[PDB]
RNA sequence: UGUACCAUUUUGAAUAAGUGACGACUAACUAUGUGCCAGCAGUCGCGGUAAUACAUAGGUCGCAAGCGUUAUCCGGAUUUAUUGGGCGUAAAGCAAGCGCAGGCGGAUUGAAAAGUCUGGUGUUAAAGGCAGCUGCUUAACAGUUGUAUGCAUUGGAAAC
RNA sequence: UCUGAGAGUUUGAUCCUGGCUCAGGAUUAACGCUGGCGGCAUGCCUAAUACAUGCAAGUCGAUCGAAAGUAGUAAUACUUUAGAGGCGAACGGGUGAGUAACACGUAUCCAAUCUACCUUAUAAUGGGGGAUAACUAGUUGAAAGACUAGCUAAUACCGCAUAAGAACUUUGGUUCGCAUGAAUCAAAGUUGAAAGGACCUGCAAGGGUUCGUUAUUUGAUGAGGGUGCGCCAUAUCAGCUAGUUGGUGGGGUAACGGCCUACCAAGGCAAUGACGUGUAGCUAUGCUGAGAAGUAGAAUAGCCACAAUGGGACUGAGACACGGCCCAUACUCCUACGGGAGGCAGCAGUAGGGAAUUUUUCACAAUGAGCGAAAGCUUGAUGGAGCAAUGCCGCG
């Protein structure tokens, strides 16, 4: 049940996270299993510097994304690449 | 001081443990029987009773295995 | 197959005088945290003789941990060299 | 923030900010050390610490500079590669009000430092208010529009008297700065470089 | 949250400076009053009727939206000295001997490899420290990349 | 490629040994004087003292009966939930009392283990029964409630038919291991399951998607145990230990185990420091130092322990459960005197202690969590806003 979301780092009223795969049940903001990249709500561009190699392998493991992270894995594109890799 | 989520708990694990603690005598008596006059026949209602209860989740499937295994270690000294 | 391989200890027996027991010492150069320098270290841990093995007063003993088979022991001999004593 | 009797404090030091305007005056030409206690004997065998200290006041006088700016700016520079008396000077000479009264669109630093925090000035893509940012030879440093007709513009457009450090492209105000200061623009007010010891001992 | 921020928006220097010290360590001195009294003090020490050490004033010096005093911790302290001290006269050789355990120990050969050296691998959570860069008007700060130490296993070295 | 400053003070004067003091940083700081603003960060170190008051874990009608309301001549449509049921309440949040030891750090062995939801893969989801919540009526009361007799429903519960594979054994083979001992068969015996919901199509029959259920398979995460090493002061604490050490049979535990039991023995640790006393959450780290290292374990993060004190247990994959249950102790409060209610070391806040440390606030808008298909709901976690020169930085 280790599920790949988001994770905050940054100061007060300027946010900064990271995905990563962590388990269901610790806190935010606390202990995790591996990095996966990081991510600014105000990078403009290119916001999610994404791995694509341990979230594949986690997601193949069995991993469950969040909203945000799911949408992250969809702009880039990784989400076409799990489903086709399901199939 | 109190949620209703919790008494309702309370209210089912009474009635969760009523029946329980019937099927866990049942089983106990069944068991004694076997021990008290030694029979093959009563080996296979250990078995069903112990599975059933391993299954249901009332006993931990280990004691249902090692009571099986140890009551048939029984039969086959005894035979 | 592949297998873990435990830990391993040599030692020399000191004394025996239960059932089916050997307690062993063993000896180690840990070095001083602050001087630097070696030190002679003790320490008498114990063993099951089962049996094939016997291992009497004085025998330089190899030995093998394994699952805690009671309270205070949890080691058991293996080949012995320099059977003496 | 800053003291109101630039006057006395050249007196003290004997340095005034390489022009002499507050040495020369219009009254008594003093050149003496102020209050009562001017005119006195014990002049010279300042301790180690006693012209340490004097130098370190006379260069962070000469730009308007708290001490703790002062430490800070030294913990900044003292690591990077090595012997540093090349970058340093550097650091301490690229202030932005520094930088504008070398430009010359300004009769004093302290009134450069006035109009600064007026926001009178611009930068090369942005816009700055404080007057301390750390600028690099480079930045295309315009000056502003509206502060070119005010009533007090005629001595800050009177820049041609410049020095060689900041490159005006005269008539056209663009102000930017290239070729860093040498010891040579740098005068004899302060050129010392144990100060630097005295910062290295009282700042880690 | 009508908030950060912006504009040629009216008015206008208008709305804004304290604290410690001045005999030496320690940058910075004169007068008035008191007269071993009143008082100061981190240390040496000032005060007995000419006080730059007390109280006031003036002047000057160190910091500054902070400045002093107090408490605790580290350094300076080589002042528990492995790095890095000593025991004749300054603190310190037991009154002397026989001495188990411990520490140290002559020369040469062989083996193994417990110490020692070195290669590969796993790990030493993230944050923190150091180096580089980006973003906040620069900074403080935030983010980003690199960056050790020890343990275990396996493979070699054989001088001690 | 690291990298270190000193001075004053014993004497009439000098050299040395030697103690005291100062020049530098730093804090969860407090006090005096004074005081304009902004960006970050911190803010009961004492009484794990006692707490007024208001909030801090619920959700699902697409599991189920009933009830209510709005529409409708009716048939019926829509909305809402007291109750049964499922899942979650063991996460998250706080505090550091206790604990000098496998508590923690590190490295490992679990041939001595568990793991709900999640991942991959594989067989089924057929047919019956008896009840009880809600409701009705009576007794007892101001009410909380409680007791008695009938009425119902299911994905609540209990049987039965059936095992692709499962569990426990028998027969001999395989490959063996590290001593117990594991790994794989071919045949056989015994034992063993459940539940449907939503929607679409189809005259119907039937078919279908999806959620969910039973039995397995693969991983992964999480939990537990054992061991080597590291980890305070004190000898003005020299003996300590009788389940303590060891062996046999049985029981119990997820598991090995004196964990427990009956029998037989006398052993086990200790001057290389047991045991006793005192103190303390441990660590990554903070501050300092040229370095070796000294010191505190702020904030935060990993692990442990606790929930007024002391015990026991149910449900559950997981608790011996902060805002679940039972009993005792102490305290406070309510009463119509029979009986009851309570646990802020959760968010603010009050009293008290102290030299001293803040709103009795707003929003789920983002991140995260739980339930749900969604509508959404809940979230004092979280994000903001107040107060305070508490610290760094910046401007007047
Ligand atoms: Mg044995
Ligand atoms: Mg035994
Ligand atoms: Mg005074
Ligand atoms: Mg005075
Ligand atoms: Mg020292
Ligand atoms: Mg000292
Ligand atoms: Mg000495
Ligand atoms: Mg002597
Ligand atoms: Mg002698
Ligand atoms: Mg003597
Ligand atoms: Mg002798
Ligand atoms: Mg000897
Ligand atoms: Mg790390
Ligand atoms: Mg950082
Ligand atoms: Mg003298
Ligand atoms: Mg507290
Ligand atoms: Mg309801
Ligand atoms: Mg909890
Ligand atoms: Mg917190
Ligand atoms: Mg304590
Ligand atoms: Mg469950
Ligand atoms: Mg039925
Ligand atoms: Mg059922
Ligand atoms: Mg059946
Ligand atoms: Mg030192
Ligand atoms: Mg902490
Ligand atoms: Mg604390
Ligand atoms: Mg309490
Ligand atoms: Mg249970
Ligand atoms: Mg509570
Ligand atoms: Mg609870
Ligand atoms: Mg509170
Ligand atoms: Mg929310
Ligand atoms: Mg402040
Ligand atoms: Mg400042």
């Amino acid at each position: 049940m280790v599920k790949i979301r988001l994770m905050r780092m940054g100061r007060v009223h300027y946010p900064t996270y990271r995905i990563v795969a962590v388990d269901s049940r610790v806190k935010r903001d606390g202990k995790y299993i591996a990095l996966i990249g990081h991510l600014n709500p105000a990078l403009k561009e290119n916001k999610c510097k994404i791995d694509e190699a341990v979230a594949l392998e986690w997601l193949n493991k069995g991993a469950k994304p969040t909203d945000t992270v799911r949408s992250l894995f969809s702009q880039t594109g990784l989400w076409k690449k799990f489903v086709e890799s399901k199939k | 001081a109190n949620i209703k989520s919790n008494e309702k708990r309370l209210r089912q694990n009474i009635k969760r443990n009523l029946n329980n603690k019937g099927q866990k005598t049942k089983l106990k008596t069944n068991v004694k029987n076997f021990h008290k006059e030694i029979n093959l026949d009563n080996l296979g209602n250990v078995y069903s009773q112990a599975d059933r209860l391993a299954r249901k989740g009332i006993i931990s499937t280990n004691r249902a295995r090692r009571l099986k295994s140890r009551n048939v270690a029984v039969l086959n000294k005894t035979q | 197959m592949k297998r873990n391989q435990r830990k391993v200890l040599i030692g020399i027996v000191k004394s025996t005088k239960n059932a089916k027991t050997a307690t062993v010492q063993v000896e180690s150069r840990f070095k001083h945290p602050l001087y630097h320098k070696s030190v002679v270290r003790h320490k008498k841990y114990q063993a099951h003789n089962e049996g094939e093995v016997l291992a009497k007063d004085g025998d330089k003993v190899q030995i093998v941990e394994t699952r805690p088979l009671s309270a205070t022991k949890r080691f058991r001999i293996a080949k012995i060299i320099e059977r003496a004593k | 923030k800053y003291t109101g009797s630039i006057f006395k404090r050249s007196r003290r030091l004997g340095f005034s900010l390489l022009e002499n305007n507050k040495e020369f005056s219009k009254g008594k030409k003093r050149k003496t050390i102020p209050g009562q206690h001017g005119n006195r004997f014990r002049s010279s065998t300042m301790s180690g610490y006693a012209q340490q200290l004097q130098e370190k006041q006379r260069m962070q006088y000469m730009y308007g500079i708290t001490d703790k700016q002062f430490r800070r700016l030294f913990r900044l520079v003292l690591k990077q590669r090595g012997n540093l008396a090349v970058n340093l000077f550097r650091v301490l000479e690229s202030r932005l009000d520094n930088i504008v009264y070398r430009m010359g669109f300004a009769p004093t630093r302290r009134s450069a430092r006035q109009l600064v925090n007026h926001g009178h000035v611009l930068l090369n893509d942005r816009t700055v208010d404080t007057p301390s940012i750390i600028l690099n030879p480079g930045d295309k440093v315009r000056l502003k529009a509206k502060t070119i007709k005010i009533p007090i513009v005629k001595a800050a457009s009177e820049s041609g008297v410049v020095s060689p450090f900041v490159e005006t492209n005269n008539k056209t105000f663009e102000g930017t700065y290239v070729r860093f200061p040498e010891r040579s623009e740098l005068p004899a007010g302060i050129n010392e470089s144990y100060v630097v010891e005295w910062y290295k001992r009282l700042v880690k």
